[PDB]
């Protein structure tokens, strides 16, 4: 109904945008040590 | 009382369409730039 919903909602959106971008490239780096 | 409008929550109810679309449009971007 307002920012009380809103500000966790904010919260977890950054969330999950920051560790998808900062984990695709641990991603890339496992898989390149993997198949060296 | 109108079980999941407006009244309900999210009184706003013009925001949470587009919020899921851009979600996840951006979903589908980092999707396919983490392909290779």
């Amino acid at each position: 109904t307002f920012e009380n919903m809103a500000g966790v909602f904010m919260l977890v959106a950054g969330g999950i945008v920051a560790g998808i971008f900062l984990i695709f490239i641990e991603i890339a780096y496992k898989r390149h040590k993997d198949a060296r | 009382p109108s079980a999941f409008l407006e009244p309900f929550s999210a009184s706003v109810w013009v925001m949470m369409f587009v919020m899921l679309l851009i979600v996840s449009a951006i979903a589908v971007f980092v999707f396919e730039y983490f392909s290779p």
